[PDB]
């Protein structure tokens, strides 16, 4: 929905070239993929803003990303 | 550095709507790459698994149930003890 | 499904000088006699750029783990100023609060520490050469991000087909 499919589908061939050839997804395995990542980055997005607003800033900075990575789990 | 390593899957658009929708008022605009690449490590963590799934089913078709056990692995977060 | 569960945590004292320690009361549940141990960890992020810059506060290893309700507190020592980069130590970070069972990472707490200088002046012109004795750390107590990971909990009683 706020992901448009294709670029997106592209992107998950070039990843998976990288781990095997020839290895194709079921449409409804690339749409749980983007369903997925649409709401990893909302949930990220989420918690970079809370860092933000803690540091007393009202704009999103790549700090507040990475330490959302970390604040969320990371690994 | 070449075309591969710069194929994306987000469009710029998209990245203002997702920050939008997570609550974001104002970005910088060193965002758009940061989000990107955190995406491309999500999806390389999550893919890595799917295709190892699917491998051992003897297939070299991923399907929906590999994507969805390989994003359990990320855990679930919430706010609060619940 | 989890044997053991984080029931709550309390950050006792908030906000903060930057040299103080960590009081924290950690309650959690363990349901059932489990053969290992259970290992807390205190984590504090020194730079959001590289894990290089985590300096671990605190750890408690408990073991065997007792059934029913259990409490404990860290006063954990606070980050040496020094190891932080001089750019980021006055700045937001991350502080963590994790736990495993023999080994295998369950559940992760995430907190945001602000870090601010308390007075005007230097808030306005911060100066090159920190002043940690005039920075004030303020955790969001009220938003701890709580990450729960569904792990094998007795290796007799089950089996994970694709073991790290
Ligand atoms: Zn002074």
């Amino acid at each position: 929905a706020l992901i448009r499919k294709l670029p997106f589908q592209r992107l998950v061939r070039e990843i998976a070239q990288d781990f095997k050839t020839d290895l194709r997804f079921q449409s409804s395995a690339v749409m749980a993929l983007q369903e997925a990542s649409e709401a990893y980055l909302v949930a990220l997005f989420e918690d970079t803003n809370l860092c933000a607003i803690h540091a007393k800033r009202v704009t999103i900075m790549p700090k507040d990303i990475q330490l959302a990575r970390r604040i969320r789990g990371e690994r | 550095k070449v075309l591969r390593d710069n194929i994306q899957g987000i469009t710029k658009p998209a990245i203002r709507r997702l920050a939008r929708r997570g609550g974001v008022k104002r970005i910088s605009g060193l965002i758009y790459e940061e989000t990107r690449g955190v995406l491309k490590v999500f999806l390389e963590n999550v893919i890595r698994d799917a295709v190892t799934y699917t491998e051992h089913a003897k297939r070299k078709t991923v399907t929906a149930m590999d994507v969805v056990y390989a994003l359990k692995r990320q855990g679930r977060t919430l706010y609060g003890f619940g | 499904s989890s044997i053991v569960s984080l029931l709550g945590i309390k950050v006792l004292n908030n906000p903060a000088k930057f040299t103080d320690p960590y009081e924290f009361e950690i309650t959690f549940e363990c349901l059932e006699s489990l053969k290992h141990d259970l290992e807390w960890k205190l984590t504090y992020v020194g730079s959001s750029r590289s894990l290089d810059h985590d300096q671990e506060l605190d750890s408690i290893l408990v073991g065997p783990v007792p059934v029913g309700v259990n409490k404990f507190v860290f006063s954990a020592d606070p980050p040496s100023a020094e190891l932080i980069p001089a750019s980021e130590l006055v700045s937001v970070t991350v502080i963590l609060l994790s736990c495993s069972y023999d080994g295998r990472e369950f559940v992760r707490v995430g907190y945001y520490v602000n870090n601010e200088y308390d007075e005007e002046e230097l808030r306005e012109n911060p100066p090159a050469k920190v002043q940690v004795d005039h920075i004030v750390r303020n955790i969001l107590a009220e938003k701890p991000r709580v990450t729960r990971f569904n792990i094998v909990w007795d290796n007799e009683n089950e089996g994970d087909l694709y073991p790290p």
